[PDB]
């Protein structure tokens, strides 16, 4: 029951097909991503950020949001094809300039009290 | 020394042609914008000390950042900065330009256009007036004139 | 059309919020207390969600 | 009510032909936009001998903030909070403590002028006269940091342009 | 620690990380680098210049509001480097010419400056101090340069002894002298090598490497009077090197011999510009010769960075050497160089 | 109550008020409720499944013909279980009246776009998407109008923060401007300013 | 603008003389009054258009 | 006529001191106009008017070359003027500060000091409060 | 009332100086401090006492409407006088 409405993909089936073909898109366009920018990174750097970037929402089971992200995927695709994005936007993936923050315990209780 | 008077009096002269030959690049964010417009308006007329807008980075000297810099923006203030041949310089007007100003706590506001850019001259006010701004660029006009690149090249 | 989803609501991919903000913050939920100093009580009628209090410190230059 | 720009229709008489035939073989209308040209050019120019000359203002005119005193010497701000609470851009830092002989008196008061949008609310809210936006307008600083005033700065801001302060209130204090 | 020392924040621009860190050279290549990597975690910069102010508005982005103060100094005045120390716990030294002015030679820029910072440092408390010389210092070498570089280290030394030494080699990146210069020779038309660089072995490190290095040495509180050598990971061949520089900047690589006599005229014919010189004497003895091998010394990974190789950062820095035929080539596409690794 | 207080309009009450019990008559599938406020301004509570209908009666009666779209929003309400109110604010030039008509979406139930019975919805549509993240079905071309290229959130959400979660700034190290996590010298000061009397007696609320 | 003191600010004369006066000053540029709840579009002829306020 | 407009440029030089002090104020100000002096600056700065010029132009001061401490014959600026004398140049009163003089108070600056930015004298922001948290300070006697 | 720390820095009326041990000082290093010259406390503390017949006299800090609100101070103990919480100025009976 529960009574929800779809927003293309009525099992999570079709949710799947929907993230294969964006997947597909994204795995094509990387090469002329690297070219058009002129980045500084190889193409397997990129497709690496871009399977990466995929399976940060490999926990989802709600069709819906799967839906919601491959159109939100699909904004972020159009946008690197078009260059509306600068050469900013796209290294903005990689956090180059951020220092490492730790996970261990040790580490945090040495550097503050946050968590 | 004769060398020593010899590169004073040309570090005179550059530093004079330079502050009396100072080119904005065509370029406004926001409200401060309209300000700078009546600053070249013939009230005040900035064409008189030399001042001349021009579209064209390549044939400009001076940045003015008049107006919000958001996030959306800054890279291309950035770019056209630094296609900006030197010796060049910026003028930081208005508060939004200077720190943020009303839109500081903002989501999309870079906090004061200094994080992009190195400025040279600060212009308080939301907007500073035209005469503001005036004093501003004569200020700038007056850094220009301190500044002493010959001799220390020659001390070197 | 309806299709029957089966699963409990969860938007977190959605939101943009990072992840340190997600998993680390602890919320509270409770009505506020009437300030002692008034004996008005329309402050103490809804119900408040807000987050736990993290580190604040001295800016060097201005204090 | 209402009425119309561009209804009118060209008179088709041989005379209105033949003008209007002039007007465009000979460039009767672009003459007169070179003439109105030619005529401001031998007017007296708008422009002003800045920074001999100056600007009109008025006593109203909101400049750069200052704190003021009282005839005594004594300082008017009590650090009730008003202008910080009205403060829309969040620009008025206070702190405060009762002073050595028990007055009520700020240790801190910062005005950020590249937060502050300059539209003179704090001190319709002060209740003392305490906090004023002066006339003064050419304060352009080399650094952000100088725009960044402490306690001190607003009281050497006051005691600098007390003179000109006091008679701008007197000649607006009755319209408030 | 002194409360107004304690680190706050989240090490961000406005947090707090206890370091109020001076300078000297930060007007430079490695400056830039280490003034920003300062400047990230909210550290107190002074930053002393005897250049002219315009010479240094790059650096004013990189802090936060007062983070970074400009004074003027003379590196012949004891009182200013007093004046420019006094409230410091570090004290980073990165002073130093490629060639020599009629004012400043190089046991001037590597002996005596040095070693008045050291000693000034030292009067006024200064808890830390790094120094930065070459690899290749010796006190008997061919070049002056590296002979200056070793009694300026054992100057500075003798006059703090708990300072920390750091040993880069030819360090490379977007404002560097090396793969710019080697770049720079197509102008020319031909490469000249002295034996065509087959006698000479390179061990370049990157920019962002040794500021790092810098940063975590000064964090590192073990590293006091410890000495680095900061190196990169593959070893080559000057040809191999100079082959692999033109191979990204697709240029036409036509290398000749040149004798050391014709190359020390040459370097002798370019040393009389009054402004920088393309090259000199001194620049030619270095770049044929061969890096040194110091292992009983600690490296870049005993300060926890691994090593960037050249491969991965060169065409950051030779892309603007290409035509625009060649621009939008990727940095995958030029068949890495071989490496001579024992 | 004379000089101080605005002035009362029966006339434009008892008009909109006819005329919107003629709408709600016209289209009980769709619509819930009908108000005028005090200030004579009417507004028609629909099913989101009738937006499409609802509103192309609206511009196409020849007794409504509300054929200028003045504006269209969103409000943001946590507290409803359907988080988002979506407003259409409508113009009739006709009879020189305006009309508003509101619905209601969740995060993951889309809305039908407008665009083919009014033009102007389109930017709106896309500022909805920008600014609360409510997608529209079969919009023409759906994507960010406001914010930031990859910015991720929707700012106008109540739960999102004033400042964001990001700051720019320019690197020298690898020369281009960078995204951050924010951190403020000063932090937003936030003031508790409700009063704990009550102002109004005239809205207070049931006991419970 | 309009003789209430619960919207419009007294005068600094009467601000400095009557209690009343001082109580609503103070609360009005510190809390601001209160709006009874409600929502409205205000449209404008401004001079670009219909310039509205939702 | 032409003649009268020579006659007006030709009085105009000998108004002001001569042919040096004519080359003097339109090398300074460039301008030449000769008004009635409205009076003097404490710190040398001369203020003169004339009501047949249009708004904007009725009022100027010509600056002093020698400031506090710095050589003002070329390098003059609009924060030189003091407050009284602000007051009048930017029309804020039609009465000057010589008939309607300011209220004297004690603490009101003697010595106006124009924009000192760029300058040794520069104003330096810095916290006006004191310390928050006071540390525990441990004895200096030996515990054993 | 201005006055010197050991370092020689200037003693604001707040009574802030940087201490001996703080970086900050360097901030001040080629250039000044701001430091107000004129001390409020003092100034107010040279004013005379006024003398009224009356046990409560008022207060609005001269100038009519350019002062401070008009408050009301009551002068029965004589141990003391009356202090205006606004101006400071200082009221008291005729005594002995
Ligand atoms: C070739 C013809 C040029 C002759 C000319 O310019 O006559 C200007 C004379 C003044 O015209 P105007 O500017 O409309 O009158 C404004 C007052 O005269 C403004 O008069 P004033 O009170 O400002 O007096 C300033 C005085 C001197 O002011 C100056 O020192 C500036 C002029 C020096 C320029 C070199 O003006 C002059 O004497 C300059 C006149 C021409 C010299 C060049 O015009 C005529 O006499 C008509 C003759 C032909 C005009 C066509
Ligand atoms: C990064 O730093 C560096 C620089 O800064 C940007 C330089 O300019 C620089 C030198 C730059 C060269 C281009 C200078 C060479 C001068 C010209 C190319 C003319 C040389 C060619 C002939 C003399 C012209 C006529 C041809 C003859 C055969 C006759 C070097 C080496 C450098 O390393
Ligand atoms: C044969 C020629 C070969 C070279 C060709 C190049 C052209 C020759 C150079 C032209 C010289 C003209 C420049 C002199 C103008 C100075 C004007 C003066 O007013 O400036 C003063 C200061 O002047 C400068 O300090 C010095 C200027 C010149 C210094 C040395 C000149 C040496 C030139 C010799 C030729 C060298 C060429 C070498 C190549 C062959 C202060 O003015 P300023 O404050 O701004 O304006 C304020 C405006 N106010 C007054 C209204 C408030
Ligand atoms: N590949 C490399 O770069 C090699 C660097 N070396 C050492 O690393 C240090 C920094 O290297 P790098 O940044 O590339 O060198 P740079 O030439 O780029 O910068 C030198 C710095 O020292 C200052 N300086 C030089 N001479 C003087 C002087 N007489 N008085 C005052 N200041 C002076 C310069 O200031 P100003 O702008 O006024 O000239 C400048 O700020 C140097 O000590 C160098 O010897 C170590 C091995 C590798
Ligand atoms: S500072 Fe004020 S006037 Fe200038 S752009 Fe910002 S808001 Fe507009
Ligand atoms: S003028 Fe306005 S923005 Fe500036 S401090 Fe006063 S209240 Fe704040
Ligand atoms: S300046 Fe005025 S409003 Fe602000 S705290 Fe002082 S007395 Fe109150
Ligand atoms: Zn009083």
């Amino acid at each position: 029951g529960t009574s929800v409405k779809p927003i293309f993909s009525r099992d999570m089936n079709e949710a799947k097909r929907r993230v294969r073909e964006l997947y597909r898109a994204w795995y094509r366009e990387v090469p002329n991503t690297v070219h058009l920018f002129q980045l500084d990174i190889s193409v397997k750097q990129g497709r690496d950020k871009v399977r990466e970037m995929f399976m940060k929402n490999a926990h989802v089971t709600d069709p819906r949001v799967v839906d919601l992200l491959v159109i939100k995927g699909k904004m972020e695709l159009e946008e690197t094809i078009n260059v509306w994005k600068q050469r900013t936007h796209i290294m903005r993936f990689f956090h180059e300039t951020e220092a490492p923050r730790p996970t261990d315990f040790l580490s945090k209780f040495y550097v503050g009290h946050d968590p | 020394s004769r060398g020593e008077y010899v590169v004073a009096k040309l570090d005179d002269l550059v530093n004079w042609a330079r502050r009396s030959s100072l080119w904005p690049m065509t370029f406004g964010l926001a409200c401060c914008a309209v300000e700078m417009m009546h600053m070249a308006a013939p009230r005040y007329d900035m064409d008189r000390f030399g001042v001349v807008f021009r579209a064209s980075p390549r044939q400009s000297d001076v940045m003015i950042v008049a107006g919000t810099l958001t996030n959306k923006m800054a890279p291309a203030l950035r770019k056209v900065y630094d296609q900006m041949p030197e010796p060049r310089y910026v003028v930081s007007m208005g508060s939004c330009a200077n720190g943020g100003g009303y839109y500081h706590y903002s989501y999309s506001v870079v906090r004061g256009c200094d994080r992009i850019v190195p400025v040279d001259i600060y212009v308080p006010g939301c907007p500073p007036t035209a005469e503001a701004l005036l004093y501003g660029i004569l200020q700038l006009q007056r850094k220009i004139k301190r500044e002493k690149r010959l001799r220390i090249w020659y001390r070197r | 059309q309806l299709i029957a989803v089966d699963e409990k609501l969860d938007i977190t991919t959605l939101t943009g919020v990072p992840e340190e903000h997600i998993k680390t913050r602890k919320v509270r939920i409770f009505v506020p207390a009437r300030n002692n100093m008034q004996s008005g009580v329309n402050n103490t009628k809804k119900w408040k969600m807000e987050f736990d209090t993290r580190e604040r410190w001295e800016n060097p230059l201005m204090g | 009510t209402y009425k119309f720009v561009n209804m009118r229709e060209p008179s088709m008489d041989m005379k209105s032909v033949t003008d209007r035939a002039a007007q465009t073989l000979l460039w009767t209308e672009l003459v007169r936009g070179l003439g109105m040209t030619l005529s401001y050019l031998f007017r007296e120019p708008a422009t002003i001998n800045y920074p001999f000359e100056k600007g009109p203002l008025s006593p109203r005119f909101r400049g750069e903030h200052a704190l003021r005193r009282y005839p005594s010497g004594e300082e008017r701000c009590i650090a009730c909070k008003l202008c910080e609470a009205v403060c829309p851009a969040q620009a008025i830092t206070i702190e405060a403590e009762p002073r050595a002989d028990g007055s009520r008196r700020t240790t801190r008061y910062d005005i950020d002028m590249t937060k502050c949008i300059y539209c003179g609310f704090c001190q319709e809210a002060c209740p003392v006269d305490a906090i004023v936006e002066g006339p003064n307008f050419e304060f352009s600083t080399e650094t952000h940091e100088e725009l960044l005033y402490n306690k001190e700065k607003l009281l050497n801001n006051g005691d600098k342009w007390e003179a000109e302060i006091a008679a701008n209130i007197q000649a607006d204090y009755l319209y408030r | 620690l002194h409360h107004a020392l304690i680190p706050h924040g989240k090490g961000g621009r406005s947090s707090v990380s206890g370091i109020v860190a001076t300078v000297f050279g930060a007007t430079g290549f490695l400056g830039r680098y280490v003034v920003n990597h300062l400047g990230r975690m909210g550290s107190q910069v002074i930053v002393p210049y005897r250049c002219e102010p315009y010479d240094t508005m790059h650096l004013r982005p990189m802090g936060d509001l007062g983070q970074i103060i400009f004074m003027e100094w003379n590196g012949k005045d004891k009182d200013s480097i007093r004046k420019v120390v006094e409230h410091s716990n570090v004290v980073i030294n990165l002073v130093g010419r490629e060639w020599e002015t009629k004012n400043f030679d190089f046991e001037d820029v590597f002996v005596k400056i040095p070693h008045a910072i050291a000693q000034v440092s030292k009067e006024a408390g200064v808890e830390k101090l790094i120094h930065i010389s070459h690899l290749n210092a010796d006190i008997k070498s061919p070049s002056r340069y590296l002979r200056s570089k070793a009694v300026g280290e054992k100057e500075v030394r003798a006059a703090f002894p708990e300072a920390t030494i750091i040993k880069p080699s030819d360090i490379f990146g977007r404002e560097d002298r090396f793969l710019n210069y080697f770049a720079s020779m197509r102008w020319f038309g031909g490469v000249p090598l002295i034996s065509l660089g087959k006698e000479t072995v390179k061990q370049p490190v990157y920019i962002v490497d040794v500021s790092k290095g810098i940063i975590n040495a000064i964090k590192d509180p073990d590293a006091k009077g410890k000495t680095f050598a900061f190196v990169g990971p593959n070893r080559y061949l000057l040809f191999d090197l100079v082959q692999y520089i033109f191979a990204v900047a697709y240029r036409p690589f036509l290398p000749y011999p040149l004798p050391h006599f014709a190359y020390r005229w040459v370097g002798r014919l370019f040393e009389v510009s009054p402004f920088e010189p393309w090259t000199t004497r001194d620049k030619v003895e270095r770049v044929h010769m061969s890096d040194m091998t110091l292992p009983h010394l600690p490296g870049l990974e005993d300060l926890g960075i691994q090593a960037t190789p050249l491969e991965l950062k060169a065409i950051e820095v030779l892309r603007r050497h290409r035509t625009y035929r060649w621009l939008t080539s990727e940095m995958e596409d030029v068949k890495p160089a071989k490496t001579v690794n024992i | 109550t004379r000089p101080t207080i605005r002035p009362r309009n029966d006339v434009v009450h008892k008009q909109l008020s006819a005329f919107g019990q003629y709408v709600a008559e016209i289209l009980p599938k769709y619509v819930q409720q009908v108000q005028v406020s005090c200030f004579n301004e009417l507004e028609i509570f629909i099913h989101p499944d009738g937006v499409i209908p609802v509103l192309t009666f609206l511009r196409d009666h020849t007794n409504a013909q509300f054929k200028s779209l003045a504006d269209l929003t969103a409000v943001d309400v946590p507290t409803r279980q359907n988080r988002f109110e979506i407003v259409y604010n409508l113009l009739s030039l006709r009879f020189n009246s305006r009309i508003r008509v509101k619905t209601y979406t969740d995060e993951l139930t889309p809305i039908e776009s407008s665009v083919t019975v009014y033009k102007a919805a389109n930017w709106y549509e896309r500022e909805i998407w920008d600014m609360f993240g409510v997608f529209f079905a079969n919009h023409p071309d759906l994507r960010r109008i406001l914010t930031d290229y990859g910015f991720e959130g929707h700012p106008f959400r109540k739960d999102f923060p004033l400042s964001g979660y990001v700051e720019l700034r320019y690197d020298d190290e690898v020369k281009r401007v960078v995204a951050e996590p924010v951190e403020l010298a000063q932090e937003f000061r936030k003031f508790d300013l409700n009063s704990p009397w009550e102002a109004f007696p005239a809205y207070r609320q049931p006991p419970e | 603008k309009v003789d209430d003191a619960k919207v419009s600010p007294p005068k600094r004369a009467e601000m400095k003389t009557s209690m009343e006066s001082l109580i609503h000053h103070f609360k009005l540029y510190t809390e601001g009054y209160q709006v009874p709840p409600g929502a409205t579009y205000t449209a404008i002829e401004a001079p670009k258009g219909e310039f509205g306020v939702y | 006529e032409l003649v009268q407009v020579l006659r007006r440029g030709l009085q105009q030089v000998s108004g002001h001191g001569g042919l040096r002090g004519y080359l003097r104020v339109l090398f300074r100000a460039n301008d030449v106009r000769v008004g009635t002096l409205v009076g003097e600056d404490k710190y040398g700065n001369k203020y003169y008017e004339d009501n047949k010029q249009f708004f904007g132009r009725h009022r100027w001061v010509i600056y002093t070359t020698e400031m506090n401490g710095r050589d003002t014959f070329w390098d003059v600026d609009g924060s030189m003027v003091p407050p009284e004398w602000h007051r009048w140049l930017h029309c804020m009163t039609d009465d000057p500060p010589t008939t309607k003089p300011p209220t004297a108070r004690k603490y009101i600056w003697t010595n106006h000091k124009f924009n000192v930015s760029g300058t040794p004298q520069q104003y330096v922001p810095y916290s006006t409060t004191r310390k928050k948290i006071q540390e525990w300070v441990p004895p200096s006697t030996p515990y054993k | 009332g201005v006055r010197t720390s050991p370092t020689g820095e200037k003693v604001t009326h707040t009574g802030q100086a940087y201490d001996d041990g703080d970086y900050r000082r360097v901030r001040f290093s080629d250039r000044q401090k701001e430091v107000n010259e004129n001390f409020a406390i003092d100034l107010i503390a040279e004013q005379p006492v006024s003398e009224v017949g009356s046990r409560v006299i008022s207060c609005d800090g001269g100038g009519g409407a350019l002062g401070h609100p008009r408050v009301y101070i009551n002068l029965d103990k004589e141990t003391k006088t009356g202090t205006c919480g606004y101006c400071g100025l200082q009221f008291r009976q005729p005594h002995h």
